[PDB]
């Protein structure tokens, strides 16, 4: 019963489904960033500075 | 001592048929072209038909060989 | 403001459904892309003729252009 | 007259759940208006974003 | 007449749409720059901070940059004087004008190349087959002195002579510095001088992507329940008779 | 533009009355073999080769 | 020899507005000339118009037609107000005619 | 009034446009580019004020302060891409805008139509002095090419050209003159949209059937607004797939060369939108004689309205028009692609003929056709 | 922020430019909102009584 | 005009010294500002002063 249970405590009060989206907003972008961060590095392994770095740091 | 493929497989790809034909037709016309003294024509037309088919060829193996 | 005096209207009765007593996409397979391809059909011979004409007056136009660049043998046979 | 006027058939149209005409429509309203509203409520959140 | 030769299409490591530049490679062909073009070609448009965590440390930006001398001032005196390099510093110009290039190389004047593979069409693909590509006029033509035969450039006759060759230079890092290779590696140099903002653009584009595909489903949908009311409705027309 | 003696010969050899601008090539010179022009294309202003 | 009634008879066809249920009168772009006409329009006469128009608006909204065998057919189609628009445009031009004497 | 919606002097006018306004239901994707292009114009001013923020217009700063906005810039190089591929998308959604128009007949609102032209007319001056502002090598020469095209007016051409350029030549002036003009321009677009929609909500929308939608009309909210959002994010998907993955498709990159006076581009060939017009002044051989064509080739749209002769509005039901509608626009295709070729055989004499056919089906054959098919209707 | 800088500098200026550019037409838009107001009532007058009697 | 802080004061005198009217432009917009605050401020004294405020 989600649906159920989201309509009545988040999307029935017009007040309630505001803030159910400033929170939705902020948890889907902390891991829509991350996925996608992770998704475009994975594709890439190797080739960015990040992969590289390494073999001249030494600070 | 050293060797950069582009020289390998350009060698291997010059054995081509579009580039064996290409060539064949290249060497037939700078013979003609350099044997007249009063001749306007020119083989760029010949060596273009021969370096457009051979590095096509050398683009699909070249950089697998690179670092 | 229009609404109340567009049109002078007598006897029409019309039904109509919450969207929520309602599917959003219904029928896609029985109704939808039935209809997309009858739609399709009736307007292909309509629209897709002139676009393959341009088509291939473009083909041809292009292959005259580059086969103009070509060398003709018969002006240095002699 | 009004009488012989009756709303037509809309099971081509109807969720499923309100299909049966002998089963309360309200048993299943929260969950048709859940999801609708989660579709818009998800909606907001892109569009936030 | 206008006869020419289109470059093919090599299969670069950052050509693909997700593709990030190769920073190993993006190193070395800054090290090509640096010690073989950039005695005729300026890049006025990149600094050494520029490179900084992208393809060198900051303590290595530094000392590549202090390697150069530059003029500055007016002092006290109101006489400019010089000074090593700063980060903050761009790369420096071989020459004062283009007269003094021109000058330096028969009449012809070196192109910047910040934003070369742009101006050229073809971008790396061009600039790698015309490195790579010098040879010996065909039969019938014939090359004025100063110039090169390149089927690659318009005209082919240019006024560069073959910049790279085998091990014209040699690569910190090991790499077999073949004419090609080196040519492979400029280039993609050059790409990353012309967009530096090249990989962060691709990393956006796949979010721009994905939340693309989301949101125009979620909006569809929202679109079709509103008008499902309109959609199903249905009507009749009842005279009175 | 400097002209050689050859050029110089062959504009004297155009016909006049048979040209968009009737102009002599001795109407815009003031020395034969120097052609001084504002190299800008007449018709929408790019630049002559 | 007839062969407007086989070129009528292939565009009326083509046109397809009979998809809708329209006749051809429905389909008149209402200028001054026909929004005259329709005013004289006998009163279920015009509300049929107003139906069949309504109807194939839903359709075209819908992006549906009528099935088959409820298209108009060529020689049921009603002419409606091509009666009533002539008079119209005649009236039009005899006070047209009138106004320049 | 109960309602503030309705008495509040401000909603009002909003309730009257965008909430209570009554609209055809009938009315398909091709009514979308109206607010498609709204949208176009409040994104490109916004990332235009953006990027003036760092430009700078002085021929020895211009072409650097755009690559300093681009490297510097926080997002500078996305806001520039934003914006270059902004004034594309503008001129998709405008082209199609007018197909629309001339399919359905909406020109019919002669004034909606005219002042529609009028918009038109704006854009492409605002989008010309634009992209003059880079001061790249295209820039510069399109900027000479087209100021000198005034110049085939005879007697007082030269005078207004050399006016124009506050000089002899395309200059500094020039470029500060022109920016000047690209900041302002899109404002009086701005207004213009205003007295466009002020004519069009005297009739409402038309509607693909052609007749009167008076018997079924719906509020514009939330129909509307939920189709027209909709039809916003589907257009923004490949806009910003191009400018996020080929933001130099249609550029040339002769503009990533700093503009030189003395050497002109061996093949100067403007922007995508300007072609099929760029085609039709070369078809002409004469100078005057083909600024004419150019010229009338848009003013042609202000002489639509009057070459209805269809008893029907719309092109639905009328089969031969259709076609003939396909081949206009196929036609433009041509002069599309023939304004992008160099000017030889078979390039001449194929632009000719697409050159005379797109006057001749405007001012001839859909005016004759719509005349026949009325007469096929027994009219 | 507004600076763009550590101090009133070169993207002061031209960012000052473009508002200054920009705010003459904010003032033109406000002011037919002003108008527009304004002609809810129309005129107030130095009597300070109602001139319906007299406009 | 040229918005840059090494050509700002310079493009002015430019305008006063070399365009045409510039000299005069300048004066009719830098005093035209003024103006704008004296009738503004007259405008605002003569509403608080009658009440066109309500
Ligand atoms: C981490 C990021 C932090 C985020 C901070 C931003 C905070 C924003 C939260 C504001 C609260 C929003 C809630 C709105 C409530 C009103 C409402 O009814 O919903 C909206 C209402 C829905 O109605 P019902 O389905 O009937 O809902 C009734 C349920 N009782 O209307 C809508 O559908 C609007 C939502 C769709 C958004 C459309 C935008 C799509 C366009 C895409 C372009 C992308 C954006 C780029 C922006 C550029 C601008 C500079
Ligand atoms: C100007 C510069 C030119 C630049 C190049 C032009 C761009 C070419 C790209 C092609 C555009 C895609 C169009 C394909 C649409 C296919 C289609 O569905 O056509 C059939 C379809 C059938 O509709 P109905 O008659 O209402 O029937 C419905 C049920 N009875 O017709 C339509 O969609 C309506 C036509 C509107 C589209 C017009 C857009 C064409 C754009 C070009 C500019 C032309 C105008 C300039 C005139 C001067
Ligand atoms: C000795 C000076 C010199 C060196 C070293 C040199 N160049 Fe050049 N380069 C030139 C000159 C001179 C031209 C001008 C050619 C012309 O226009 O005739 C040129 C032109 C070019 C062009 C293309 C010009 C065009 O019109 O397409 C590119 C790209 C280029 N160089 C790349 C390089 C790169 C990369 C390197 C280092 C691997 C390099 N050059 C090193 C002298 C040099
Ligand atoms: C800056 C450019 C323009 C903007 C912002 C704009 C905006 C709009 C808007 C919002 C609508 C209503 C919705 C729609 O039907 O699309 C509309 C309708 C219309 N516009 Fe434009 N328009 C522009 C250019 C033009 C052009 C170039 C023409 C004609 C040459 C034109 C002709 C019309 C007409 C006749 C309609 C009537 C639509 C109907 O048939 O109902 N518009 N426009
Ligand atoms: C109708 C809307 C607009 C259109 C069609 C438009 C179009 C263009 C075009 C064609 C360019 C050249 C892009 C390039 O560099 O390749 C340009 C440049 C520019 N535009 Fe706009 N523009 C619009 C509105 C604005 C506005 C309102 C401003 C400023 C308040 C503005 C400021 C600029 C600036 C500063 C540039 C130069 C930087 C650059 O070239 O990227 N534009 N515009
Ligand atoms: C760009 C600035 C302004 C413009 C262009 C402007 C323009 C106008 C116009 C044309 C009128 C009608 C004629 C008149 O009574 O003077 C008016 C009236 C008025 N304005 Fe402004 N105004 C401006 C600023 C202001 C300010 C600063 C205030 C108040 C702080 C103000 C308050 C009013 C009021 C209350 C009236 C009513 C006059 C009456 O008593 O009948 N205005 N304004
Ligand atoms: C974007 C562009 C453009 C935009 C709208 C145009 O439409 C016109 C505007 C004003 C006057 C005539 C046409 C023309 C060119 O501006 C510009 O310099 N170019 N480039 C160009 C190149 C060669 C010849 C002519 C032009 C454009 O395409
Ligand atoms: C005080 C808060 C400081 C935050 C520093 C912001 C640094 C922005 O860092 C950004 O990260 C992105 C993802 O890796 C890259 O693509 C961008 O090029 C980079 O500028
Ligand atoms: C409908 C299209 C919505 C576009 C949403 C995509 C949001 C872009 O996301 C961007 O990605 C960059 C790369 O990691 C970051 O550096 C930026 O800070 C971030 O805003
Ligand atoms: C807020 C969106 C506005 C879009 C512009 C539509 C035009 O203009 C019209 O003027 C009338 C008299 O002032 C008003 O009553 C109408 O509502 C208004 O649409
Ligand atoms: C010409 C400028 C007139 C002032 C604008 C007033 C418009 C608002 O006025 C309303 O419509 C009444
Ligand atoms: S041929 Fe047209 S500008 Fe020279």
């Amino acid at each position: 019963a989600l649906l159920r249970q989201a309509y009545s405590a988040l999307f029935r009060r017009t007040s309630t489904f505001a803030l159910t989206v400033v929170l939705g907003a902020v948890l889907f972008e902390r891991a829509f960033d991350q996925g996608a961060d992770a998704i475009f590095e994975h594709l890439n392994e190797g080739k960015l500075w990040k992969h590289i770095k390494h073999k001249y740091e030494a600070s | 001592e050293l060797v950069d493929p582009l020289t390998t497989i350009r060698e291997h790809c010059e054995q081509t048929e579009k580039c064996v034909k290409a060539r064949e037709r290249l060497e037939l016309c700078d013979a003609r072209v350099s044997s007249r003294s009063h001749t306007e024509e020119q083989c760029t037309e010949e060596l273009f038909d021969f370096l457009h088919a051979r590095d096509h060829c050398v683009a699909h193996k070249l950089f697998n060989k690179l670092k | 403001i229009h609404f109340g005096n567009l049109a002078r209207v007598r006897h029409i009765i019309t039904y109509s459904l919450s969207p929520f007593e309602q599917r959003a996409i219904p029928n896609i397979f029985s109704d939808a892309l039935p209809n997309v391809w009858r739609r399709f059909s009736s307007q292909v011979f309509k629209v897709a003729p002139p676009f393959l004409g341009a088509y291939l007056l473009y083909s041809w136009g292009t292959q005259e252009f580059e086969r103009l660049k070509r060398k003709n043998p018969a002006d240095y046979e002699n | 007259v009004h009488n012989d006027v009756t709303v037509p058939d809309f099971s081509a149209y109807r969720r499923e759940d309100v299909m049966d005409a002998t089963t309360s429509s309200q048993t299943s309203s929260e969950d048709r208006k859940g999801f609708s509203y989660l579709v818009t409520a998800t909606a907001c959140v892109a569009t936030a974003y | 007449g206008e006869l020419e030769l289109h470059p093919p299409a090599f299969p670069w490591s950052h050509g693909g749409p997700l593709s990030a530049l190769d920073h190993s490679s993006v190193r070395r062909g800054f090290q090509v720059y640096k010690q073989v073009c950039s005695a005729c070609h300026s890049m006025d448009y990149v600094a050494f901070r520029n490179l900084i965590g992208v393809t060198h440390t900051e303590a290595e930006a530094k000392a590549l940059a202090e390697e150069v001398e530059v003029q500055d001032g007016p002092d006290e005196n109101g006489e400019l004087f010089m000074r090593p390099g700063k980060i903050s510093d761009y790369f420096p110009k071989p020459y004062p004008n283009p007269e003094a290039a021109r000058a330096a190389n028969n009449g012809a004047l070196p192109p910047d190349l910040s934003y070369i593979v742009n101006a050229r069409h073809g971008g790396e693909d061009y600039v790698f087959s015309l490195l790579t590509g010098y040879c010996d006029p065909p039969a019938g033509v014939v090359v004025r002195e100063g110039l090169h035969y390149n089927p690659y450039f318009p005209g082919q006759a240019i006024g560069m002579a073959p910049p790279i060759y085998n091990e014209i230079l040699e690569y910190d890092d090991g790499t077999p510095a073949t004419m090609s290779q080196i040519a492979k590696d400029v280039c993609t140099f050059l790409r990353w001088a012309a967009e530096p903002e090249h990989d962060q653009r691709k990393r956006m584009g796949l979010k721009m992507l994905l939340i693309s595909a989301l949101l125009t489903s979620l909006l569809y949908y929202m679109k079709r329940h509103k008008w499902s009311v309109l959609k199903s409705r249905k009507m009749a027309y009842r005279p009175p008779k | 533009r400097h002209r050689t003696q050859a050029e110089i010969n062959q504009e004297a050899e155009v016909d006049v009355s048979k040209l968009r601008d009737p102009q002599h090539d001795l109407d815009r010179v003031k020395k034969p073999e120097w052609v001084i022009l504002v190299g800008v294309c007449t018709h929408l202003g790019c630049v002559p080769i | 020899g007839r062969l407007m009634d086989r070129i009528r008879k292939w565009y009326y066809n083509a046109a397809g507005f009979n998809k809708y249920g329209l006749m051809r009168d429905d389909t008149l772009y209402e200028d001054d000339d026909v929004k005259e006409a329709l005013k004289r329009l006998p009163e279920d006469l015009y509300n049929e118009r107003m139906f069949r128009i309504k109807r194939a608006l839903d359709l075209s909204l819908k992006h549906r037609i009528l099935p088959k065998e409820q298209w108009v057919k060529y020689e049921e189609d009603k002419p409606y107000l091509e009666p009533y628009l002539k008079e119209v445009i005649r009236e039009r031009l005899e006070r047209e005619a009138w106004n320049k004497k | 009034a109960p309602n503030i919606r309705k008495s509040h002097p401000l909603l009002k006018m909003i309730n009257n446009s965008l909430i209570d306004l009554p609209a055809p239901s009938n009315i398909s994707a091709w009514w979308n580019f109206g607010s498609l292009l709204a949208v176009c114009l409040m994104t490109q001013i916004l990332t235009g004020l953006l990027l003036a923020m760092h430009y700078t217009a002085d021929t020895s700063l211009a072409f650097s302060s755009v690559a300093h906005t681009c490297r510097n810039v926080q997002y500078g190089w996305l806001i520039r891409n934003l914006h270059a591929n902004g004034a594309s998308f503008f001129f998709i959604c405008i082209f199609l805008h007018i197909g629309r128009g001339l399919y359905y007949g909406s020109y019919l609102y002669k004034e909606t139509w005219n002042t529609g032209v009028i918009l038109l007319l704006t854009l492409m001056a605002t989008a010309f002095v634009g992209y003059v502002l880079p001061w790249g090598q295209m820039s510069f020469w399109g900027a000479t090419v087209i100021t000198n095209l005034f110049s085939a007016i005879p007697y007082i051409g030269h005078t207004l050209v050399e006016w124009a350029w506050g000089g002899f030549s395309v200059d500094n002036p020039t470029l500060t003159r022109f920016f000047a003009l690209h900041f302002l321009l899109p404002f009086a677009i701005a207004g213009i949209t205003i007295i466009h929609l002020t004519f069009l909500h005297e009739s409402g929308s038309n509607n693909p059937l052609g007749i009167s939608s008076d018997s079924d009309k719906i509020p514009f909210h939330p129909y509307y607004s939920f189709k027209d959002i909709l039809g916003l994010t589907l257009m923004l998907t490949p806009f910003l797939t191009l400018a996020l993955f080929s933001p130099n498709l249609l550029g040339d990159p002769e503009n990533f060369t700093p503009a030189n006076p003395l050497v002109t581009p061996p093949h100067i060939k403007p922007e995508w939108y300007f072609l099929f017009a760029y085609a039709i002044l070369r078809s002409i051989p004469n100078k005057l004689g083909g600024v004419l064509a150019l010229a009338a080739s848009v003013l042609i749209l202000f002489l639509i309205p009057f070459l209805h002769k269809s008893k029907q509005r719309t092109m639905t039901f009328r089969p031969l028009s259709q076609t003939l509608f396909w081949l206009l626009v196929a036609n433009l295709l041509i002069l599309t692609w023939i304004g992008s070729q160099p000017v030889e055989h078979p390039f001449i004499i194929i632009g000719q003929m697409a050159s005379l056919s797109y006057f001749t089906i405007l001012l001839i054959l859909f005016p004759t056709i719509g005349t026949l098919e009325n007469k096929m209707l027994n009219y």
